[PDB]
RNA sequence: AAUGAGUCCACUUUAAAUCCUUCCGCGAGGAUCCAUUGGAGGGCAAGUCUGGUGCCAGCAGCCGCGGUAAUUCCAGCUCCAA
RNA sequence: GAAGCAUUUACUUUGAAAAAAUUAGAGUGUUCAAAGCAGGCCCGAGCCGCCUGGAUACCGCAGCUAGGAAUAAUGGAAUAGGA
RNA sequence: CGCCGGGCAGCUUCCGGGAAACCAAAGUCUUUGGGUUCCGGGGGGAGUAUGGUUGCAAAGCUGAAACUUAAAGGAAUUGACGG
């Protein structure tokens, strides 16, 4: 990608995983993508936004998916931060 | 003991697999669309081109401001545009890399002896040459691999000495004549 | 006249997504090859590898069967090998030629150094694994060509690839793992992490959620 | 594993060369048993005299005979067993005559179903074997 | 229509010649002024065409071919490679 | 600037010296090329001749030389016979 | 009932590897370099012949070549057969 001249030269932009940062190859069929409602501060409603979190395979059949997912919610002030 | 030169050197190489299809129908349209003798002359072409890309690779490496780098390359870039296979505005080494014999094969004299409309159809071409039809700028060429630089291609002529540029008709239309006017008055 | 059962292939149809780069940017499985008809079409070209005459023992002697080998790709960046036995060898290269569509990736394409116009190699040095079988593909400088046996060759050209030092090791006379090994270092092109790579994603809607409301339309089931 | 050290160049050059006559085209090349033992000497072609016309049963499956020479070689007279190649050949050699007698192949070793025969007849005396099969001279009479 | 390859006058060449080069005069219609070596099962481009032989004669680097319908021998024809 | 280096080496960079030919490589239409080292420009003619080349690189290890001083080896005060 | 250290092992695992059987080492290997010793190079002939050397002997150690051959092998699969 980015030639000299500037323009991308690649067909897509693969993702990364939000844990390992490795890459999602397009094969991957064992890694998800989940989205995480956020709620209002005032009424705990779903307000209509979320936050996305990308695991790779290899992760998530370590057995890690679970801690990293939780550890990526206290990042973005998702639950508790003492929990 | 002797005052002899033996400096000599092949100008070809054969390939590595003999009877691959690919090569082979490839070569052979080179061979058929530009008018050659065997394969022979198609290895010699894409032996010259290997042996400039050889060059231009090494260059490459090459630290930038080298001044080996500088100096060879410019005198390569300078002898390929001067053969004309390549364009002044491309006067880089990575232009040299983006070659192919094609290139270098338009630039043979039989190529351009049929491409000026001086003779039609290459292999009436090939001919022609050979039989001291052509000159470049005043010189009479009979070798169809004559690599014509650009300065020297608004010069293809014919002789001033053959039956299509001055005078004295060829030895069957003499014979012709002269038997006709033999058997007339 | 093709009629999906999936929801991608309901999107597919439906002319919701396009450019198959995001179903393979989301990383869903293609489990119908008409859709990589549908994207690809017109320009995959299919090539027989290899028909190999494969046997079982019977108390009424050998029982043949026949495996084919298939190469697919449009020479721009996919390719796709698949792998089918039959009873008989039509039917055999027919469901390879299918099973080739439903197995094809895509090719990250690279410069030798000066990157200068289209990419024409490999963007680094790849290596696949199938049995004993090695392949490593190595980044060549232009007009190289494919430096390579006539098999990696045959795929390497299907991929686009116009360039390229290759290296082999084990028994290659084994051209189903072979071919197979090709297969594997060119997908793991994108496999692969590059410094120009490094820059921090950014998470696009699925085509599931995406089109959810479409989905719940037309899909289910009516 | 093997020794990586940067002063170990002795140990990598006298292990290699100690480890290379363990093959066996090394050792064939530069032991001088091989050299001694084969008659041409290190010659590509050698030139004997024909003692008889010997006919030698091929080696199974195949059946036939195949018809040889036995040649006694000019220099260092040993004796040979020369094939005849071609549908009529060994009819033009007659007894007593002089040959030239090539390698047959395989460096030494055998061809085919043809047991023991590691040469062939080429140049029965100096007219050569195919011009007189293919009828282009014919023997000095 | 065009041309050499040859035959050959002269120049030139050279110590003297020869060869090349230059140039008179002759020199092509099966332009008989005649391209050959190896091959045609696979590896490896190219025939399951025909006649003969019948585990013989032979081929075949290697796998192999041949026991009276030989894609492999011996030939003709036709193709392939340089 | 005369003298010396507060260790001595390895290493690295530089500079001298490593025959020519061969190889790489610059220039040059041998009619092209393999080659060669040659050539090119005006003559309306005195022109009682003018211009230009025959480069450059590479040449292991050992030896010589001048900068660096990380890495690796080594050395100085313990019966103080120390500065 | 636990914790730490050094042991002989076991189960389990998509760590990774491997031709596979399997292996937490047989992993961290074409993304190939922690240190080092011994040792293999198609199958036979042959661990034979010969020389040397050790031993009371039996034998041990060191150790060829001519010649011969297109496979000999490993691990898994399907059948067939199994007193
Ligand atoms: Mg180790
Ligand atoms: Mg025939
Ligand atoms: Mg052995």
């Amino acid at each position: 990608m980015q030639n000299d001249a500037g323009e991308f030269v690649d067909l897509y932009v693969p993702r990364k995983c939000s844990a390992s940062n490795r890459i999602i190859g397009a094969k991957d069929h064992a890694s998800i993508q989940m989205n995480v409602a956020e709620v209002d501060k005032v009424t705990g409603r779903f307000n209509g936004q979320f936050k996305t979190y990308a695991i790779c395979g290899a992760i998530r059949r370590m057995g890690e998916s679970d801690d990293s997912i939780l550890r990526l919610a206290k990042a973005d002030g998702i639950v508790s931060k003492n929990f | 003991p002797v005052a002899r030169s033996w400096v000599c050197r092949k100008t070809y190489v054969t390939p590595r697999r003999p009877f691959e299809k690919s090569r082979l129908d490839q070569e052979l349209k080179l061979i058929g669309e530009y008018g050659l003798r065997n394969k022979r002359e198609v290895w010699r072409v894409k032996f010259t081109l290997a042996k400039i890309r050889k060059a231009a690779r090494e260059l490459l490496t090459l630290d930038e401001k080298d001044p080996r780098r500088l100096f060879e390359g410019n005198a390569l870039l300078r002898r390929l545009v001067r053969i004309g296979v390549l364009d002044e505005g491309k006067m880089k080494l990575d232009y040299i890399l983006g070659l192919k014999i094609e290139d270098f094969l338009e630039r043979r004299l039989q190529t351009q002896v049929f491409k000026l409309g001086l003779a039609k159809s290459i292999h009436h071409a090939r001919v022609l040459i050979r039989q001291r039809h052509i000159r470049v700028r005043k010189q009479v060429v009979n070798i169809p691999s004559f690599i014509v630089r650009l300065d020297s291609q608004k010069h293809i002529d014919f002789s001033l000495r053959s039956p299509y540029g001055g005078g004295r008709p060829g030895r069957v239309k003499r014979k012709n004549a002269k038997k006709g006017q033999g058997g007339a008055g | 006249e093709w009629m999906p059962v999936t929801k991608l292939g309901r999107l597919v149809k439906d002319m919701k997504i396009k450019s198959l780069e995001e179903i393979y940017l989301f990383s869903l499985p293609i489990k119908e090859s008409e859709i990589i008809d549908f994207f690809l079409g017109a320009s995959l070209k299919d090539e027989v590898l290899k028909i190999m005459p494969v046997q079982k023992q019977t108390r009424a002697g050998q029982r043949t069967r026949f495996k084919a080998f298939v190469a697919i790709g449009d020479y721009n960046g996919h390719v796709g090998l698949g792998v089918k036995c039959s009873k008989e060898v039509a039917t055999a290269i027919r469901g390879a030629i299918i099973l080739a569509k439903l197995s094809i990736v895509p090719v990250r394409r690279g410069y030798w150094g000066n990157k200068i116009g289209k990419p024409h190699t490999v963007p680094c040095k790849v290596t696949g694994r199938c049995g004993s079988v090695l392949v490593r593909l190595i980044p060549a400088p232009r007009g190289t060509g494919i430096v390579s046996a006539p098999v990696p060759k045959k795929l390497l050209m299907m991929a686009g690839i116009d360039d390229c030092y290759t290296s082999a090791r084990g028994c290659t006379a084994t051209l189903g793992n072979f071919a197979k090994a090709t297969f594997d270092a060119i997908s793991k092109t994108y496999s692969y992490l590059t410094p120009d790579l490094w820059k921090e994603t950014v998470f696009t809607k699925s085509p599931y959620q995406e089109f959810t409301d479409h989905l719940v339309k037309t899909h289910t089931r009516v | 594993g093997k020794c990586r050290g940067l002063r170990t160049a002795r140990k990598l050059r006298s292990h290699r060369r100690d480890q290379k006559w363990h093959d066996k085209q090394y050792k064939k090349a530069h032991l001088g048993t091989a050299l001694k033992a084969n008659p041409f000497g290190g010659a590509s072609h050698a030139k004997g005299i024909v003692l008889e016309k010997v006919g030698v049963e091929a080696k199974q499956p195949n059946s036939a005979i195949r018809k040889c020479v036995r040649v006694q070689l000019i220099k260092n007279g040993k004796k040979i067993t020369a094939f005849v190649p071609n549908d009529g050949c060994l009819n033009f050699i007659e007894e007593n005559d002089e040959v030239l007698v090539a390698g047959f192949g395989r460096k030494g070793h055998a061809v085919g179903d043809i047991p023991g025969v590691r040469f062939k007849v080429v140049k029965v005396a100096n007219v050569s074997l195919l011009a007189l099969y293919k009828g282009k001279k014919e023997r000095p009479r």
